[PDB]
């Protein structure tokens, strides 16, 4: 059961990217939410186009505003869901500064502190690890 | 009767007269006198009569209602017994059938921690035993509380009546309605019980519950009450820098500034906080939490920064928001400050492109100008920025918009040697059309020093030097100037030498080149032609001549701490300078004691004489910022008597009405037109009213500009520095030294102080204590300080003036 | 108190009527109230305010401020609460705020005022309550049981037994091959107290004489609950339970100082008890205390007031103390004296009498060993 509430959602893979009641975009894993993207507005999935590389939403309009989902983020952390952490340190080169210390963050809640260690930019992750 | 003192003698009429509503008018008058505190004894026998026995509630409230806030004073209708005329027939007010008078009685019975009325009190619960409303429950656990405040801490108040003595306090947690008066010192049982009721609650009851025992496992259990405490609990489960997202906090927080961009500009800064904890250099301060709401994604739609396009600001809301935004543009997005500070300058600083921020007022474009040209000066990737968009700013073409834009771009060359060759051909083009100094100072120093890059400037200075506007300040600007760099690398008509020949003719020369110049007396008196009419040793060359002091700054030019520098965005900048943040015959002797740190004036009071002077009577007097902590007390100053009284001081007070010398003491004796006679005990002086305050170098900065303190005076025993007499004096005359006004050195280095006080006196108090001590072989007058003093009218002025000179008392008898 | 007062007032510059619940503020009520409400009780038109360290609530009625005023605080959402109640109660008395008409209905306030906030504590009011007022492996098979049991006990100077009860399980482990059937037979029980609790696979037998109890025990360690008493129970020690010590306490006044002389008694001399500690409180006017004891050392502790002496172990003993004290008031009442022991039997006197099991030849029953620990045990 997951902690953000499903405004709408949507399945990439058996990955769910779902809008949340909160404005997040937030996709379920392994039966853990992890937050995506943030919404500014509220926002509604109309289906993901392979075309335009995109996830077109809609607000209240009936045009398309568009997020093209953070593969990466997510490729990181399914596989630190399936319990390859080796897998998502493959990931982590295209993975900036203070998010390698979030999916390291998530590699150690699903735990292996030391993998989290080396894929975490910041030091102090690092050190209490 | 709002407040009037003197009414007694009609009430006691009214009290009595056939005529309830007379009589409860009457009561309820002396109420209101009694509680504005006034005269009330008289009337008691009368009070008392009428009502005492009945169920007849509103007389019975009335009495009810005396009984809590005078009962022990008044005495005429009630003396003292254990069953007074508070409760006596007050038995039968306890034992009505109608609760409220019982449950009245009760009420003001056991709140009472008198012990005239101890006994009648404790089966006083039994008036609410039974539980009519929640209120006549409530009413009992109080009142049960309140017995054992009474003295009666032990067996008389504890268990059980015959359902409540200290038991409510159980009994209202499993009952439907709660309220614990049981928050200290009460029954382990009922405490206990409270716990349970945290679940079976009652919300008012469920407050009272919660003040004597908070922190629960669960997310909750309902109600505002829980709900409350439940924040603090929160905040403890994760203190990690701040609360980051405010919790329950969010609700009270708005009203604490409801007026009404305070508000706003709070949210902001907390807004901006949140987004992300960056370096934290200097105004980078964004703390909470590293990631909660990011920076910048490439894929994020529509983005973060669209909430800190907001921060940046002109005013794009109002003042205050805007003072608060402009920082935190700053704040989340920099390299320190300086990045961020001239994207934002960029926007604001004077332009060709916009005309909703350009303005032809000549300082705010300056200034504008220069605070875009201190983040180069600060930061070397801001150089390549500022000046293209410097040159933009010139674009304007007013003769005073490409004035100020000259001006410190000009500066900003000084600095940031042989980088900028590109701007002067820029530079130039607005310097023909010209009614001001600003734009020749400016235009002629770009045009000077760049001349190797050029070949142009006979032609561009000459319509300058034959034209006219405001020319004062553009003698001493053109004369260190003209010629610089490279000997012989222009020529339109004129070389770089005949620039160094128009160069001396506008310092102070004559010389027929480019058309004569516009002026050649310089400007302020000291400036003078003469030095750099000897320089130019090697012709406008770089060597040692005026092209290297073009080239070069003068000392440190780094940061933003005002060296080639103003510190942030111009607009900011003036609202944080506004800040000040300030921080009978009758013989007397006297001397002052103080024994374990109790100041009292000691008076020794002397009858000399054979006559009587009996009813004798001592006081000391409250003038006006003086006053008595007691004044002297025995019934001495008799025949032939000697006596020591004690008189304690105090010195903070408020103003009477009574004289405002020195200090007034008062004795008594016999006599009918001087029975009170006034004679004194030794000197406190006018000095003592004034109130001590302190100054900080921005507010004692302001006030000296606000107000004159020209008046000086030179005092005595200011050989010595701030640190000793003069402190010591002048804090006699409720002052103090702070902060400097001093520019020390070898040939400098008088000792300066700020002072300040804020006089009960309708002004404040400033002054400046220079003291002269030699520092130089003429000294003004050797050891000895001037003092320049003021005060809001100088009035206090001269009491400071005179109070650092000296100052001493003592006695010996 | 957390609520000082509770006031009416006019920004005429006075407190137009006011409710000091006990005497404090009388005249300081319309001062406070004359200077702070005047200026919206310093206030920015926010319901809080706080000047001169005095939190002021109000809200503003034409030229008057009904204000609540606090100095303490228990609750945020409190202090409205009665401050909103008292402006439902004020326009039922004087029709808005207004001087005049608040002055001439003092003691209609007034008396809401007392009734709604008492001794400074926010109680509830309303219109209509306010108008009453103004009317296979079978070599190895072993078995082991292991009777853990507190006794409790509260015992008057005299030795009257007062309450008791005692508390325990017996837990059996037990390496048995194949799945044996057992029978158990202990002494019979009676409780003041009452708590019994059996383990599943527990049967009851009837029989003329004598109960018994059968069972196929859980391999390895398991409460055993039997049935009868149960392997799991309350039983009180008051019903046959032994108390393992009998304090006797001779307290005695030898003048100035108190002599006191405790006299501790076990069970048969063979069996020892282990862990014992008597404590015997002192007065409060201690001076220094001299105590001897044959056995164990015994320590005199300020602070606890209390003189703890300790054993090792004991077939049985006593002790002895003289006290030096300072004799403020009068004499004073003694505490009772608690006691901490162990002993290697239950005295709930829960004897195994016998555990034969079935489906195959005799296990040993290599031990059974009880461990007897005290609970609150006082004796005064």
């Amino acid at each position: 059961e997951i902690q953000e509430i499903v405004k709408t959602g949507l399945w990439v893979g058996d990955c769910f990217i779902y809008t949340s009641s909160v404005n997040r975009l937030n996709y379920y894993v392994g039966g853990e939410i992890v937050t995506i993207a943030h919404l500014d507005r509220t926002m509604y999935l109309l289906g993901y186009i392979p075309k335009d590389n995109r996830l077109y939403l809609g607000d209240k309009e009936l045009n398309i505003v568009s997020y093209s989902l953070l593969v990466s983020v997510l490729e990181y952390q399914t596989a630190v869901m399936r319990r390859d952490f080796s897998m998502a340190d493959k990931v982590l080169p295209t993975i900036p500064k203070e998010q390698r210390t979030r999916v390291a963050h998530f590699l150690e809640k699903q735990g292996f502190k030391q993998q989290a260690l080396t894929v975490s930019t910041d030091p102090e992750h690092r050190f209490e690890l | 009767m709002d407040s009037e003192p003197p009414s007694e003698i009609s009430l006691k009429n009214d009290l009595e007269k056939g005529d309830v509503k007379s009589k409860t008018e009457a009561l309820k008058k002396v109420i209101i006198m009694i509680l504005n505190g006034e005269k009330l004894p008289g009337l008691l026998m009368t009070i008392i009569r009428f009502v005492l026995p009945l169920q007849d509630h509103t007389i019975k409230k009335l009495l009810l209602v005396f009984w809590e806030i005078v009962p022990k004073t008044t005495p005429d209708g009630r003396l003292l017994h254990e069953m007074i005329l508070v409760c006596d027939a007050y038995r039968k007010d306890l034992q009505h059938p109608n609760e409220f008078i019982r449950g009245s009685t009760l009420r003001f019975l056991c709140k009472l921690k008198e012990a005239e009325l101890l006994e009648p009190l404790m089966p006083a619960i039994r008036a609410c035993l039974e539980h009519r409303h929640s209120y006549v429950r409530r009413n009992a656990v109080l009142a049960i509380y309140t017995i054992y405040r009474n003295f009666e801490h032990l067996i008389p108040d504890a268990p059980e009546l015959i359902h409540d003595f200290l038991v409510n306090e159980k009994d209202a947690s499993c009952k439907r309605n709660a309220f614990m008066m049981l928050i200290h010192a009460d029954q382990d049982r009922a405490l206990d019980y409270l716990s349970t009721c945290i679940d079976q609650v009652q919300t008012f009851g469920d407050i009272l519950q919660l003040v004597i025992v908070e922190l629960i496992y669960k997310v909750c259990h309902a109600n505002p009450s829980e709900r409350a405490r439940f924040i603090r609990c929160i905040y403890n489960l994760l203190q990690s820098s701040s609360p980051a997202v405010k919790y329950e906090a969010a609700g009270t927080l708005v009203t604490l500034s409801s007026a009404p961009t305070a508000i706003k500009a709070a949210a902001q800064c907390y807004i901006d906080l949140i987004i992300k904890e960056s370096d934290n250099n200097v105004k980078l301060i964004v703390l909470d939490r590293l990631v909660e709401l990011k920076e910048h994604p490439a894929h994020e739609r529509v983005l973060q920064d669209l909430v800190m396009d907001i921060l940046r600001v002109l005013s794009t809301p109002d003042l205050e928001v805007r003072k608060k935004t402009l920082q935190l543009a700053l704040d989340l997005v920099s390299s320190r400050n300086v990045e961020e500070l001239v994207i934002v300058l960029k926007k604001e600083v004077i332009k060709t492109n916009n005309v909703s921020e350009h303005e032809d007022t000549d300082k705010y474009r300056q200034l504008l100008v220069r605070t875009l040209h201190s983040c180069s000066v600060r930061f070397p990737d801001m150089a390549a920025n500022v000046i293209p968009v410097l040159m933009e700013f010139l674009s304007d073409s007013n003769e005073a918009a490409a004035a100020d834009v000259l001006e410190f771009v000009r500066e900003a060359i000084q600095r940031f040697d042989n980088l900028r060759m590109l701007i002067v051909e820029k530079m130039l083009e607005v310097f023909h059309a010209i009614k001001s100094v600003k734009i020749y100072r400016g235009a002629l120093w770009i045009l000077g020093e760049y001349c190797s890059t050029k070949e142009d400037i006979q032609s561009v200075m000459t319509e300058v030097r034959r034209s006219l506007g405001e020319i004062p300040i553009v003698e001493s600007e053109i004369k260190k100037e003209a010629g610089e760099l490279k000997p012989e690398e222009e020529i339109t008509v004129g070389p770089v030498q005949k620039l160094v020949t128009e160069m001396g003719t506008y310092a102070t020369q004559s010389a027929l080149s480019s058309s004569r110049p516009t002026k050649k007396e310089e400007d302020r008196p000291p400036l003078r032609g003469f030095l750099l009419d000897g320089d130019f040793f090697v012709a406008a060359s770089l060597a040692t001549t005026l092209t290297k002091i073009a080239l070069r700054y003068v000392a440190l030019v780094q940061e933003k701490k005002k060296q080639n520098s103003f510190v942030a965005e111009a607009m900011l900048l003036m609202a944080t300078i506004l800040h000040l943040g300030k921080s009978d015959p009758v013989y007397a002797e006297a001397y002052v004691h103080v024994n374990q740190y109790d100041i009292v004036l000691d008076v020794l009071v002397v009858n000399q004489t054979s006559d009587t002077l009996q009813n004798c009577t001592l006081e000391l007097a409250t003038l006006g910022d003086l006053k008595l902590v007691e004044k002297p007390s025995p019934l001495t100053l008799a025949p032939h008597d000697f006596a020591n009284i004690k008189a304690n001081v105090k010195v903070a007070s408020t103003e009477n009405g009574i004289i405002f010398g020195n200090i007034v003491y008062d004795v008594s004796g016999a006599a009918s037109d001087r029975n009170c006679v006034v004679l004194s005990d030794i000197h406190i002086d006018i000095m003592d009213y004034i109130q001590p305050a302190t100054c900080t170098d921005a507010e004692f900065r302001q006030m000296w500009a606000e107000f004159e303190w020209e008046n000086k005076v030179t005092v005595n025993t200011n050989m010595t520095d701030l640190n000793d007499y003069l402190q010591h004096i002048l804090k006699s005359t409720n002052m103090k030294c702070l902060t400097p006004e001093k520019a020390l050195s070898g040939y400098c280095g008088f000792m300066a102080a700020n002072l300040y006080a804020r006089s009960i006196f309708g002004e404040d108090a400033l002054a400046n204590v220079s003291i002269e001590k030699p520092v130089h072989q003429g000294p003004d007058a050797a050891v000895t300080g001037h003092i320049r003093i003021r005060a809001k009218s100088q009035g206090m002025a001269l009491s400071l003036g005179d109070k650092i000179n000296l100052s001493q008392k003592k006695t010996s008898l | 108190m957390v609520l000082l007062a509770a006031a009416v007032c006019t920004k005429a510059g006075k407190a137009i009527v006011s409710r000091q619940f006990v005497e404090m503020t009388r005249t300081r009520i319309e001062g406070l109230l004359a200077a702070f409400p005047k200026l919206m009780n310093t206030g920015k038109q926010h319901t809080f305010v706080e000047t001169e360290s005095v939190r002021y609530v109000y809200q503003p009625m034409e030229k008057l401020y009904m204000v609540l005023i606090t100095t303490k605080n228990s609750n945020i959402l409190e202090d409205l609460e009665t401050l909103r109640l008292f402006s439902r109660v004020i326009p039922e008395y004087c029709r808005a705020l207004e001087e005049n008409e608040i002055s001439e209905h003092c003691f209609d306030l007034i008396f809401a005022f007392d009734e709604i906030v008492a001794l400074g504590y926010r109680e509830n009011v309303n219109l209509a309550q306010i108008r009453t007022f103004t009317e296979p492996p079978i070599n190895m098979e072993s078995v082991h049981m292991k009777i853990e049991e507190k006794i409790t006990l509260t015992c008057g100077r005299d030795g009257g037994l007062q309450n008791m009860e005692l508390h325990g399980m017996i837990m059996l482990r037990i390496s048995d091959d194949k799945f044996g059937r057992i029978r158990l037979h202990v002494e019979n029980e009676d409780k003041k107290g009452v708590q019994l609790q059996t383990h599943p696979n527990v049967d009851k037998k009837l029989f003329t004489a004598e109960s018994l109890i059968g069972l196929k025990n859980p391999e390895k360690s398991f409460p055993v609950n039997s049935d009868v008493g149960v392997l799991k129970w309350r039983l009180q020690t008051t019903e046959e339970s032994f108390i393992p010590l009998t304090i006797n306490c001779w307290p005695s006044e030898s003048g100035n100082g108190c002599d006191v002389n405790i006299e501790y008694e076990l069970q048969e001399d063979n069996l020892e008890l282990n862990d014992v500690v008597i404590t015997i409180p002192l007065p409060s006017g201690v001076g220094a205390p001299v105590i001897g004891e044959i056995d164990g050392e015994y320590r005199h502790d300020s602070r606890r007031n209390t003189l703890e002496w300790c054993l090792p172990v004991i077939d049985a003993k006593n002790k002895s103390g003289s006290l030096e004290f300072s004799i403020p008031g009068q004499p004073n009442d003694f505490f009772p004296v608690q006691v901490s022991f162990i002993s290697k039997k239950n005295y709930c006197n829960i004897q195994v009498t016998k555990v034969t099991q079935v489906d195959g030849n005799s296990p040993v029953r290599f031990s059974t060993e009880t461990t007897f620990l005290v609970d609150k045990y006082e004796i005064l």
